[PDB]
C-alpha cells in the first residue's frame, strides 16, 4: 500500500483490530515526495532486517513499470537493478526463463499462478403468466359460472383456491373439483421448473476457449502493459494473433484496469491470481473465471554474484515452517 | 527412490534381458545381478533435460536409508549419496528443507508439496 | 378470526375471495427455493492437545521424513502423543485408516491430493481441500559447487513457460472423482406452546 | 424412517395438551384431518398445526422431487483420454479384435504403451 | 402449452357430453 504522509512528515498510526503497531516505512518516490507505505511484504522486508542487521532506505519504481527486454535494454524495476540504483527487489515480481539469465531470484515468498476476471452481473416473477396461460383462466371461471342458485355462483372462484348439489350437476362439480386441482398443480411446478433455466456465467473457461483463440470485436481482452504475462503471449507462435491486434488494448497498471471492468468498458483480465482473488473478496461483485496456467511464484530478486545469495533464500525457507509467512497471510490476505 | 505416482520400478519382464520401450535402465547398487528398469513423472523431466544438454546419466536405488536423515551426525539416503560425493544428481520425491539446502543445493522446484491431512468421506 | 385463519352479506366476501388466491402463491413460491436448493486442521486444538477436549482422536505419519522433522521441532507437545500410533508406509496407513482405527493422516500434500484422486478414492478426502502448511516444493540435489546447477534452472523454468510441464501431471497425476430440522421444530413447536 | 417416526411421535403428544388445557379419540379427530389435505382459544394456538402440517408435506415434495434432479449419476466413460483408460485399474477390461486396424493404431504411439 | 388447452377442451366436452 502507498498511501500520503501527514504534515510534519510522519503518517497517521493505525492500530488493526489487536494487531499491534502497524509497521510503515517512508518510501520516497513520485517529482519526488517521500510517502509511507503499509506492506504484505514491507512486514517481510523488516524482518529480513533484523536477521543479517542491514539498514535500508525505500524507494519507489520510477516509472511505475515491473520490467521487460525493449526494443535490447530493460526497464521498469529491472532497469534499476543492472545500473546501479538498487540492491535489492522487494515487491511480487515472478520467475521466469527471460529474467533469471540476468538476476538472482532465490525462493518464492508464495506460490501462485494467473486467472482471468471478468464481470459477476447475475441478476421476473411469473414470466409465463401471460397470453393464453392467462386467457384460460378467465374462459374457464366464465363457462362454468353460467354452467347451470347464485351460492353456486361464487363457488367457482372459491373451490379454485382451496374453499371457503344438483344430482348429474354435483357429480359434474365433482369430478370437476379435481379438474381444478391438475391444472393448478402444473403451475406450481411451472416456475419451479422456470427456476432451473440459469444463465451462462462460464463466460472464459481459460485459454483454450474457442473465444480466446479465435478473438471477435465484442471481446476486449487487456494485460498491464510490460510485465511477465506479456512475455508468456510472446513465446508462443501459435498466439500471434492473440495479440496482434489486443495489444492496442494493454493497460498501464493493475490499478485502472479492475476499475474499466466494473465500468462495463473491459471485458477480461488477466493477472497474478493471489490479486485478483483478493480484489473480488473486497468488491464482492466481480468474478473470476477459468483456470491457472503459468504456476510460478514470486522471489527476491537481487543483482547477479551478490553476497546474500544464500542468507535470503534461507530466512524465507526456515520463515514458511515457523508458521511467519501465514500470520502475515490471515492478517493481510484472507481476512474479510 | 521408489515413489509411487513419481517413481516406479518393474521387473522388467525378465524374457531375455529387455523391457518396454518407454523406461530407463535402473540398478539396485549395495556394497543377483537382476537388472529392473524405471518410469514415472520424474523420470520424464530426466530424459527431457538429458536431451537440451547433452550428457548420460546411470541411475540406481538407493539401498540405504530413505529420502534422508541425520543421525549421529550422518547423512543416510539420497542427501548422503550426493553430501559424500557418492552421485552427482539426486533426483525423485526431495522436498526443500531449511537443514538440507545448507548442505545441498537444489533447483527451481517443480511442483508444490507441504502438509496436509486427508480424512475418511462420511 | 376464521377469515384470518383460512389464509394460513356479500361485503366481505370479495376480499375473502380474494385472500384466498394468495395463498396458492406463498406455497407455489416455496417450490422455486427448493427446486434450485439441490477434525480440521493443525491449527485447532483437537490436535495440539487431544486428550484434553476429545481423547478419541489417532494420529501417524512415517518418522523419518520431513513432516516428523517439522512436528518435532514445532509443535512438541503432540509429537510425544503419534508415537504410539506410528505405522510404516503410506498403502499400509489406508487400510487402518479405512477400517475404523485411524481418523486422519498426516503427510505430504502432492501424493495424497493424488492418491484420494485415483481409484482408491470415492472414500477418502482430505481435510484441506486447498489447505496446505509449511508449503514447499521438490527440487533436485547437487554438490556446493554445481556446475550443473545454473544449466538445469533454466532449463526447468523454460518447461514452464511452453506446455511441458502441465501436460506431464495430466498424463501421471490424472483421476476421478476427486431428524435433521430437529431446531427448526422444536422453536416452531415451542413457540406455540407459550400463545 | 427416522425422519416418519419423529414427526409421527410428535401428533399424539401436542394434540393431547392443546385440547387438556382448553378444555378423547374425538379430540385426534380433528388432528387427523389437519394432517391431510381437508374453543376460539385452542384455534389460533392449534391453527398454526396446519403450518406443522404445511412443512412437513412440503419437506417431502421437495426431498422427493431432488431425487430425480440427479437423473443418471452414474458416468461410465467420456471416452479416450480418460485416466481409467490410460492407467488400468487391473479390474476394469479392455479388449479388441486381434490383428485388425486397432492393433495398427495402439502400436506405433509410445505413451500408449502401459 | 397446448397440451394444457387440451385437457380443458377434453373436460369441457367432459361434462357437455
Ligand atoms: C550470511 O551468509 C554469509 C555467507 O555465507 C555468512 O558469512 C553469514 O554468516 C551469514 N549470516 C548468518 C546470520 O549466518
Ligand atoms: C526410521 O529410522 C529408524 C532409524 O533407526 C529405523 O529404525 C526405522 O525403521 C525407520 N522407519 C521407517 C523407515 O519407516
Ligand atoms: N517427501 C518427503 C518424504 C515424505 C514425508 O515423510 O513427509 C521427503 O523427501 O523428505
Amino acid at each position: 500500500y502507498v498511501k500520503p504522509t501527514l504534515s510534519d512528515g510522519t503518517c497517521k498510526e493505525e492500530f488493526t483490530v489487536n494487531g499491534d503497531p502497524v509497521k510503515k516505512v517512508i518510501c520516497t518516490g513520485p517529482h519526488t515526495v517521500p510517502q509511507c507505505c503499509y506492506g504484505f511484504c514491507i512486514d517481510l522486508l523488516i524482518k529480513l532486517a533484523r536477521t543479517m542487521n542491514f539498514t535500508y532506505e525505500v524507494h519507489l519504481v520510477a516509472d511505475g513499470k515491473f520490467g521487460t527486454q525493449e526494443r535490447k535494454e530493460w526497464n521498469g524495476m529491472m532497469g534499476e537493478l543492472l545500473s546501479g540504483q538498487a540492491d535489492m527487489i522487494v515487491a511480487p515480481l515472478t520467475i521466469n526463463n527471460e529474467r533469471a539469465q540476468y538476476i538472482e531470484f532465490s525462493k518464492p515468498f508464495k506460490y501462485q499462478g494467473l486467472t482471468i476476471l471478468v464481470k459477476k452481473e447475475i441478476p421476473s416473477f411469473m414470466q409465463p403468466f401471460q397470453s393464453t396461460l392467462w386467457l384460460l383462466v378467465g374462459l374457464s371461471v366464465h363457462v362454468v359460472a353460467v354452467m347451470l342458485l347464485s351460492s353456486a355462483m361464487w363457488f367457482s372462484w372459491g373451490v379454485l383456491l382451496n374453499s371457503g348439489r344438483s344430482f348429474s350437476a354435483r357429480i359434474l362439480g365433482m369430478v370437476w373439483a379435481g379438474f381444478a386441482m391438475i391444472i393448478v398443480a402444473s403451475y406450481t411446478a411451472n416456475l419451479a421448473a422456470f427456476l432451473v433455466l440459469d444463465r451462462p456465467e462460464e463466460r472464459i473457461t481459460g485459454i483454450n476457449d474457442p473465444r480466446l483463440r479465435n478473438p471477435s470485436d465484442k471481446f476486449i481482452y487487456a494485460t498491464v502493459k510490460q510485465s511477465s504475462v506479456d512475455i508468456y503471449f510472446r513465446r508462443q507462435v501459435e498466439l500471434s494473433t492473440m495479440y496482434r491486434h489486443m495489444e492496442k488494448h494493454n493497460y498501464e497498471s493493475a490499478a485502472e484496469a479492475i476499475q474499466a471492468v466494473r465500468d462495463n468498458k473491459l471485458h477480461a483480465f488477466i493477472w497474478d491470481s493471489a490479486v485478483l482473488e483478493f480484489e473480488a473478496s473486497q468488491k464482492c461483485d466481480l468474478v473470476t473465471t477459468g483456470e491457472l496456467f503459468f504456476r510460478s511464484g514470486f522471489g527476491i530478486g537481487m543483482r547477479k554474484d551478490s553476497p546474500w545469495k544464500q542468507n535470503v533464500s534461507l530466512s524465507i525457507l526456515k520463515s514458511h515452517e515457523n508458521g511467519f509467512m501465514e500470520d502475515l497471510d490471515k492478517t493481510w490476505v484472507r481476512y474479510q | 527412490l521408489e515413489e509411487r505416482p513419481f517413481v516406479i520400478v518393474e521387473p522388467a519382464d525378465p524374457i531375455s534381458g529387455t523391457c518396454i520401450r518407454d523406461s530407463v535402465p535402473c540398478r539396485s547398487q549395495l556394497n543377483r545381478p537382476e537388472k529392473r528398469c524405471c518410469k514415472g513423472f520424474c523420470i520424464d523431466i530426466l530424459k527431457r533435460l538429458a536431451h537440451t544438454i547433452g550428457f548420460s546419466y546411470d541411475l540406481y536405488l538407493v539401498t540405504n536409508g530413505k529420502h534422508g536423515k541425520k543421525i549421529d551426525g550422518v547423512w543416510n539416503g539420497m542427501i548422503g549419496e550426493v553430501f559424500y560425493q557418492r552421485a552427482d544428481m539426486a533426483i525423485g520425491s526431495l522436498t526443500i528443507n531449511e537443514e538440507r539446502s545448507e548442505i545441498v543445493d537444489f533447483s527451481v522446484p517443480f511442483v508444490e508439496t507441504g502438509i496436509s491431512v486427508m480424512v475418511a468421506r462420511s | 378470526w376464521l377469515l384470518w385463519a383460512l389464509v394460513f352479506g356479500t361485503t366481505s366476501k370479495i376480499m375473502v375471495l380474494v385472500w384466498a388466491f394468495f395463498a396458492v402463491i406463498f406455497l407455489a413460491s416455496y417450490t422455486a427455493n427448493l427446486a434450485a436448493f439441490m477434525v480440521s486442521g493443525l491449527s485447532d486444538r483437537k490436535f495440539q492437545r487431544p486428550q484434553e477436549q476429545y481423547p478419541p482422536l489417532k494420529f501417524g505419519t512415517v518418522p523419518n521424513g520431513s513432516t516428523e522433522k517439522n512436528i518435532r521441532s514445532n509443535y512438541p507437545d503432540m509429537h510425544s502423543y503419534m508415537v504410539r500410533y506410528n505405522q510404516p508406509r503410506v498403502e499400509e496407513a489406508l487400510t487402518q485408516l479405512k477400517a475404523g482405527k485411524l481418523d486422519a493422516f498426516i503427510y505430504d500434500a502432492a501424493v495424497l491430493n493424488y492418491m484420494a484422486r485415483k481409484d482408491e478414492g470415492c472414500k477418502l478426502v482430505t481435510i484441506g481441500s486447498g489447505k496446505v502448511f509449511a508449503t514447499t516444493g521438490y527440487g533436485i540435489a547437487l554438490h556446493k559447487g554445481s556446475r550443473w546447477k545454473r544449466p538445469i534452472d533454466l532449463a526447468l523454468l523454460q518447461f514452464l513457460g511452453d506446455d511441458e510441464i502441465e501436460m506431464l501431471e495430466r498424463l501421471w497425476l490424472s483421476g476421478i472423482c476427486h431428524a435433521g430440522v430437529f431446531y427448526m421444530l422444536l422453536v416452531a413447536m415451542g413457540l406455540s406452546l407459550l400463545v | 424412517s427416522t425422519l416418519w417416526l419423529l414427526v409421527g411421535l410428535s401428533v399424539h403428544v401436542v394434540a393431547v395438551m392443546l385440547y387438556l388445557l382448553d378444555r378423547l379419540s374425538s379430540a385426534m379427530w380433528f388432528s387427523w384431518g389437519v394432517l391431510l389435505n381437508s374453543s376460539f382459544s385452542a384455534r389460533i394456538l392449534g391453527m398454526v398445526w396446519a403450518g406443522f402440517a404445511m412443512i412437513i408435506v412440503a419437506s417431502y415434495t421437495a426431498n422427493l422431487a431432488a431425487f430425480l434432479v440427479l437423473d443418471r449419476p452414474e458416468e461410465r466413460i467420456t471416452g479416450i483420454n480418460d485416466p481409467r483408460l490410460r492407467n488400468p485399474s487391473d479390474k476394469f477390461i479392455y479388449a479388441t479384435v486381434k490383428q485388425s486396424s486397432v492393433d495398427i493404431y495402439f502400436r506405433r504411439q509410445v505413451e500408449l504403451s502401459t
